[PDB]
């Protein structure tokens, strides 16, 4: 007893229940409102050109059938209870590999209002392909996407709208940032239609637009190269007469080029194109070889 | 007897229990006393932001509908019974990645007693994050947290306490680790505001301070007994101008 | 619900272990496939990653319904229910479907009984690179797929022309080699266990040379 | 469905007006409510915005205090009332509904609200 | 605060021909633009949800476009009915019109 | 017809069916017929000492209790059946790690035959510990191994045997490895004993030679070069001092 | 059929059996007899400071509900008899990360004796943790345990024994050693009790003895630093005048010596106090610097 009155409310929701069909499947078309709470956004992978974020996904939706009476107007309810009624079939366009989180149990809360209406929140790590130009590398700006939306609904049977205004409803923790190389400026959400053969798609998109940090590169390339060139230029300022000295000197520096570019190209992906950082070294590498051109005239 | 009897009881106990309904469901919250035993720190890697965590996580709270009073002892009952009784849904909302021991079996507990108290407890490994400030590094000093928290329940429906509030968390004095001193640790009860409510979360976090032993014969000696040979090219003869070169051009290279 | 009472009709008296048809003729599966990315490849461990949207077309006998709905549109929940074709990519190192937030998969039922089941999946197949001529070797490495357990008397599967189309190819992950376009191919294969249809769609990568320059010319 | 909005109101200067909206033909739990002010011959202008199933409201940072958005659920009804009225506020006023896009699908047929003596 | 500038001001092109109304907005607003037909002495009426989205019931000559900042609205051939007054907004933040634009015969 | 038919039959032969005992629970062992079609060795690594295998691994044994008369075909049946059917518990004694490829659905097939036969194939990856001899590397040759048993059966209750005893393993020839090179295979079928009894084992053996070509450029021609070098400072007057020594000690350097 | 006997005997053993309760769970002790037959000792990590091992962990118990008059004596039965009944919640203390090996099906062994006596084997890969100071590396021997018991029951309830003497119940095999730098000494056992928190536990331990193997070390540290020491000496026999060989001599000795230097830390992990190896790398490299310092002041 003390609950028996709520055993009795779920057991007559889920009577006569079938969560194979979608809410008002013949009358009107599923409005699911999502929202998503950054929780924090995961370091950027440049190699596999993807990122990691976890979230609180959240969605919502109402449901006719799911409507009550009873002393509660909104019933909390466990995650297990989810998997017992409809809920919307949402995937990532872009996503990779995302896990849903299990621990201790799984992440996920069911919330029922006796008006009918539901809250679905479940906790992601999503991983997404963010596609980049790198022609600007390291000082270069990446808008990441990411984008979700319904697998076997259509627009004309499910569609995905924000839970408020579109510019508040995906909000990032502010201490939740675990860039180590970039710099989150701001996201920014639309929404559209995927073009499918089997049907037209609503697709909800947001962009998470990042900034590369110069630190690290400065210090590891731009520094050991301009280095690099004074350490080939002060053999000016040596004796002609120490031929071996300026000899070793060149050869030297010639080679301490060669090893800063191997080391410099294998942080980035292995992109045909050549990077701004490319260009860099090989001006520095033509500096050094002409300084030893001029060593060889004199 | 004693056998009939338990098996009788604990069917009773199950007959009619609704695991979808946390205890006292429409009542006042639940509340949940927290304890841990920590077991070791595996590793602390800067490179991915995070350290390994291995403990015994332990969960006590009340459920009138699993009080007996016809037996007089404790029940502890295979761990397989959690799975038909209510458990708090808490998590770490800093792990990445985690998991429950299940060798040989599920690596967790169910004590239940006549009160209708149950320890609920778990062999818990998890990967959390930490970021972490290098700027002094390796002289510096990290403080990694672990954050628990209710997922679906708010502060109205659960509430979260460390059970004794100084010896809630154990075994932090007997973890060693390579590179590392546990300076001190901490245990803070609080509240954090969603948009989906108020939740109740416990908060254990530990001072760590590195170890510069390793660093220094590993990159500081070097450097300097390098910086020692470079100096040397002032007591060779200024004339041999090649030995010179030699010396300082291997010193830039190492 | 009507749809809840067809759904009920249609499963009651179902077994799912019995391929429709299962005495009288081979079942003929139409496939479509489409790429939605063609993954790094990566010659070390000699294989390639590959995203596609799989689709198969079959017609069950036990499916047919008459009412006004036309199709039934369903989620994943009736996957596992009816009856669904064993099909496995032969030369997949590993492969897995997509679960977040929930199974990726569509299941669509017509009044005839045709059923369309797709699924999202992303593969990392294994296909032998020749590196005589690298870095200017041209490769063209299959993606195989079969039935596991029903031979061809059995299970037959059959193309279309606009069975495999592919996705932007701007997105993609090849950074040293280039899409030069697809091929497929259908044959019998002779298997311990009898005879198989396998089927296999060929994507021809050509190789760029412009960063092996860089790196080493 | 409609927005049967109240009538045209004549108001002395410095007297406050309540103005209701009236939704039929839907809950208006289910969306957003807006409040909309259209100066003699002019654009539109957003006043603020009321979620009834929770009660919140957002305003146009000049609308601070000088006007409040509320709801009756129980009604089906949203409130306008502007706490002081002056010379700038003779304007007409209406009521819309958040639509498919976030956009004001449905408004209501306006309310005249003159401040004069 | 996103400003939609609204050109032009006012037209009195021509009946039967090609009209084009150009809505600018001052931050990104990705496609949260409708627009609304105002006619004289009456409340808007929703034309265009989203960018390039028609709502029921509106003439097929009415179309929109528009990505980031730059939104348009087209008509193929006017008519009698489409006399009146059309005002842009955003609805990507909290809401804000377009200063609206006059339309004319003559 | 031909399918009310086979579902009455299906529906015959798993009613009354007990999983949990044997063909033949009580009477002589029953035997196992083994087939392997090796889809690729993947990977041969010497810091890890494993070797990865994919394959076809096909069972082949008669169960009386699953014997039809009124169909004359062969039941393919959707691998979800297994779960309901007696399978011997083969183990691979020297895997590390192997799972059953699970796309579209689970690799797993199950084939019934009126005289009671099952077929039941199964698609294997498995990294499997293969300790190596490196005293002649890299001109050794591994005898890398795969050691099959039933783990609950004794040789009372099973027996294993090759099904055809020479082609029982197949697509060895069609493999391809970059560093090796398979010399041969063999085929053992024996008793192990352990002191909770005897069981069967199986035993699938290669002989894998390394390619020395690789090594030699790799290695061996530096080598042979830098010694060669090194000889160019007695063609050198001994007058010179710097370039002699400079280039003996940057041999032993390189 | 001959079958329908075993499958009424099965079906009376599990009629009215509670798998949650442990067998006399209020009149006496369950006693867990226990048995490990080691097939292999997986490679022992120092880096992160564990090893792995393979087992058949085998267990024995006596349960009076299951007792059985039958044809037959014993019950080999199919491992998923194992979950219908109770079986001890056995654990390993200081295990990281354990595998519990179900190819083709779940290595699990449960045999019923008439007299209600079970045998439950299992095939596991363990991988636990052995804390091992290194000061004496590479010339260290560890003793790396393997402590195991039960969760969730004290030993008022359940305790631990081996099945046959102590000395002769962990058995490796002979050919089943994946070591490759460590030497298996022996093993010993030993039982005990642990105070938790949640009450008083049987501890049962098995300690494995190992000595790390020298000759890799040899080969690649030593005789490196006694060449570079020797080498850094001949410098010593050289003319007075040939002042850039004997700098080069000294500069290029020193590289080597920094070189092995890095090169023997990364052998073993970051830890704060010092090895024999460093020691000898050390004193090594202190008198390389000494023929440089006799050198230049000569
Ligand atoms: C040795 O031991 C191994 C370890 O045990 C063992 O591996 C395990 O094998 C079993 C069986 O093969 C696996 O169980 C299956 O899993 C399938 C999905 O597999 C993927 O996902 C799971 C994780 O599961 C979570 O997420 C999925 C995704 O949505 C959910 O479906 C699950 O509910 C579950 O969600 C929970 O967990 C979340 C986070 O953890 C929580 O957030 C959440 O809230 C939930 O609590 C992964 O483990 C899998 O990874 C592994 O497998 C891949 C294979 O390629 C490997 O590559 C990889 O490395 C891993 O090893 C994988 O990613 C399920 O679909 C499947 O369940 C269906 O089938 C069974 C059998 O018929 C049914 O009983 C079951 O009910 C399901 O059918 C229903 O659902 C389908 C839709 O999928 C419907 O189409 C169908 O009609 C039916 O609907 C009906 O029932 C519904 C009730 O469910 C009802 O709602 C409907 O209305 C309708 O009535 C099955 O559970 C298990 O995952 C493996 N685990 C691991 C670790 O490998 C291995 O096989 C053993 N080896 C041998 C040789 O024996
Ligand atoms: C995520 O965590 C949840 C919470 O435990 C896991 O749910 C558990 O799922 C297992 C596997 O299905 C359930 O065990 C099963 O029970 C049924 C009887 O209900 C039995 O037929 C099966 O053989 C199996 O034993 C378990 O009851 C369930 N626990 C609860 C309380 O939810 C879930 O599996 C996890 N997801 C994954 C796969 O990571
Ligand atoms: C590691 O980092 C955490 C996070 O900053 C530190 O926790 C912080 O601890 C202090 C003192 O224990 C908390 O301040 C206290 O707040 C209460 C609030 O009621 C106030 O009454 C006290 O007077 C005091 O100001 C602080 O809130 C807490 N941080 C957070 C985010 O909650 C921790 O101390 C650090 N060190 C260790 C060893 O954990
Ligand atoms: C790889 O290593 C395995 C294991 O050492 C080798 O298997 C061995 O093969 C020989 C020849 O078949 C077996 O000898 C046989 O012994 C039985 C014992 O009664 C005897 O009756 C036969 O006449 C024959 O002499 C040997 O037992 C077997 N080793 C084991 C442990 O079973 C294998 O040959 C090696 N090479 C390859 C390519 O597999
Ligand atoms: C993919 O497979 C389909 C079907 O096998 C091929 O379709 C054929 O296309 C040619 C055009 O070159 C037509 O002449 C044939 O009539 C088509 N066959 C059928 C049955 O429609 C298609 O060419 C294949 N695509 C490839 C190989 O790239
Ligand atoms: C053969 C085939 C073709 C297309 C699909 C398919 N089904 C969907 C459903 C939803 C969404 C978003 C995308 N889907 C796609 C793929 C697609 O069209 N993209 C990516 C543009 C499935 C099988
Ligand atoms: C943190 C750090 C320190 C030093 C380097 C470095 N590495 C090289 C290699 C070669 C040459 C010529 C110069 N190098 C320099 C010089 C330098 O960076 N300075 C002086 C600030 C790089 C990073
Ligand atoms: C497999 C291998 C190969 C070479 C070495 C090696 N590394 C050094 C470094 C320095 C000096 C002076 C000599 N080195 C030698 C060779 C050596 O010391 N021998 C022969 C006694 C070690 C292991
Ligand atoms: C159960 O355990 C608690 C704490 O360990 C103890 O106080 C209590 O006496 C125990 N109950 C019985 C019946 O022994
Ligand atoms: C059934 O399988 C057996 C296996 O050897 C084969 O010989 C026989 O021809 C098959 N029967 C049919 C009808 O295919």
């Amino acid at each position: 007893d003390n609950t028996t009155v709520f055993t009795r409310i779920l057991d007559r929701l889920l009577d006569g229940y079938d969560n194979r069909l979608r809410p008002g499947l013949g009358e009107r078309v599923t409005e699911v409102k999502t929202d998503i709470f950054v929780t924090s956004f995961g370091p950027v992978s440049d190699h596999d050109m993807e990122y990691t974020i976890d979230v609180f996904f959240r969605q919502s939706w109402k449901d006719e059938r799911l409507k009550f009476k009873g002393p509660m107007t909104v019933l909390r309810l466990n995650n297990l209870m989810a998997s017992k009624i409809w809920t919307p079939d949402t995937f990532f366009h872009n996503g990779k590999k995302s896990v849903a989180h299990n621990m201790t149990m799984p992440n996920k809360l069911l919330r029922i209002t006796e008006d009918g209406t539901l809250l679905y929140t479940m906790r992601l790590t999503v991983r997404a392909e963010c596609p980049m130009h790198l022609e600007d590398f390291p000082m270069d700006a990446h808008a990441c996407p990411l984008k979700f939306g319904s697998y076997a609904y259509t627009r004309a049977e499910v569609v995905y709208e924000w839970t408020r205004e579109p510019a508040r409803s995906v909000v990032v923790a502010e201490d939740g940032s675990r860039l180590n190389q970039y710099d989150l400026l701001g996201q920014t959400v639309d929404s559209g239609i995927v073009q499918s053969s089997t049907g037209e798609y609503v697709v909800m998109t947001t962009h998470f637009h990042l900034k590369r940090k110069i630190g690290y590169f400065v210090i590891q390339t731009y520094l050991p190269c301009i280095m690099t060139v004074i350490l080939s230029q002060v053999s000016f300022w040596l004796n002609r007469e120490s031929v071996p000295a300026r000899t070793v000197f060149g050869v030297t520096t010639v080679l301490t080029m060669t090893t800063l570019s191997i080391s410099a190209r294998n942080s980035l992906p292995k992109v045909a194109y050549a990077t701004a950082m490319d260009w860099f070294i090989a001006v520095c590498y033509a500096f050094v070889f002409s300084a030893l051109i001029e060593f060889a005239t004199v | 007897s004693n056998m009939s009897l338990v098996k009788e009881t604990v069917d009773r106990l199950l007959k009619g229990y609704d695991i979808r309904l946390r205890p006292d469901f429409g009542g006042p919250p639940v509340a949940v006393g927290m304890n841990i035993d920590i077991a070791s720190i595996d590793m602390v890697s800067e490179v991915n932001m995070d350290y390994t965590l291995t403990m015994y996580f332990q969960q006590a709270w009340r459920d009138k509908r699993l009080s007996y009073n016809v037996i007089p002892l404790n029940l502890t009952l295979d761990n397989r019974v959690a799975d038909q009784l209510w458990v708090p849904d808490t998590y770490f909302l800093n792990d990445k990645k985690s998991f429950v021991h299940g060798v040989t079996v599920k690596n967790r507990m169910i004590r239940l007693h006549p009160d209708g108290t149950v320890l609920y407890g778990l062999r818990i490994t998890t990967t959390a994050a930490c970021m972490m400030d290098l700027r002094r590094y390796p002289l510096d000093e990290q403080n990694c947290t672990l954050e628990i928290e209710s997922y679906g329940y708010t502060t109205d429906d659960i509430e979260f306490y460390w059970r004794g509030d100084d010896n809630a968390v154990t075994g932090v004095t007997k973890i060693e680790l390579p590179q590392f001193s546990i300076v001190d640790y901490k245990l803070i009860t609080k509240k954090v505001v969603f948009s989906t409510g108020s939740y109740p979360r416990l908060s254990l976090s530990f001072k760590l301070k590195r170890n510069i032993g390793y660093f220094i014969l590993q990159t500081y000696m070097p450097s300097i007994l390098i910086t020692i040979l470079s100096w040397v090219s002032f007591w060779i003869n200024y004339d041999a101008s090649a030995a010179r070169v030699a010396l300082g051009i291997t010193t830039v290279l190492t | 619900g009507d749809v809840t009472v067809i759904l009920n009709n249609l499963l009651e008296g179902y077994d799912n272990k019995l391929r429709p048809d299962i005495g009288v003729k081979p079942t003929l599966i139409h496939t479509d496939m489409y790429v939605n990315s063609i993954g790094p490849v990566n010659a070390i461990n000699m294989e390639y990653t590959i995203d596609i949207f799989f689709a198969q077309t079959w017609y069950d006998r036990r499916l047919k319904f008459n009412s006004t709905i036309k199709v039934l549109r369903l989620n994943s929940n009736m996957v596992g229910k009816i009856w669904i074709p064993d099909t496995f990519f032969r030369n997949s190192k590993k492969a897995d479907a997509h679960w977040i937030t929930t199974p990726n998969r569509m299941l669509r039922i017509w009044n005839d009984g045709r059923v369309l089941y797709t699924l999202r999946l992303t593969i990392d197949a294994e296909c032998q690179l020749q590196l005589h001529n690298f870095p200017m070797d041209e490769h063209s490495c299959p993606l195989e797929f079969s039935s596991y357990g029903y031979p061809r008397e059995e299970i037959v599967y059959q193309w279309k022309r606009s069975s495999v189309e592919v996705g932007d190819t701007r997105s993609w992950r090849l950074y040293q080699f280039s899409f030069v376009g697809l091929r497929n191919t259908t044959e019998v294969v002779k298997t311990t266990s009898g005879d198989y249809v396998v089927m296999s769609v060929y994507f021809d990568l050509s190789r760029r040379m412009g960063y092996f320059t860089i790196q080493t010319y | 469905v409609q927005l049967q909005q109240s009538g045209a109101e004549l108001v002395k200067p410095g007297a406050s007006v309540k103005l209701s909206c009236t939704a039929s033909g839907f809950n208006i739990k289910d969306t957003y409510m807006y409040w909309v002010k259209q100066r003699p011959e002019q654009g539109l202008e957003w006043i603020g915005r009321i979620d009834p199933a929770n009660g919140d409201t957002k305003y146009d940072p000049k609308f601070q205090g000088k006007a409040t958005i509320t709801t009756d659920t129980f009604s089906n009804t949203a409130y306008l009332q502007l706490s002081s009225l002056t010379s700038e506020d003779t304007a007409v006023y209406y009521c819309a509904r958040k639509g498919l896009r976030w956009a004001m699908d449905y408004w209501g047929q306006g309310t005249s609200v003159t401040v004069s003596t | 605060n996103i400003v939609m500038t609204q050109s032009p001001k006012s037209m009195s092109m021509s009946v039967g021909e090609r009209v084009t109304l150009s809505c600018k907005a001052s931050e990104y607003v990705g496609t949260y633009v409708s627009w609304y037909q105002q006619k004289p002495e009456q409340s808007p009426k929703l034309l265009i949800y989203g960018a390039s989205n028609r709502y029921t019931g509106v003439p097929d000559r009415f179309t929109g476009s528009g990505s980031a900042t730059d939104f348009t609205l087209t008509i193929g051939s006017v008519q009698a009915e489409d006399l009146a007054d059309y005002h842009c907004g955003q609805s990507y933040s909290y809401p804000t019109f377009g200063a609206g634009t006059k339309l004319e015969l003559k």
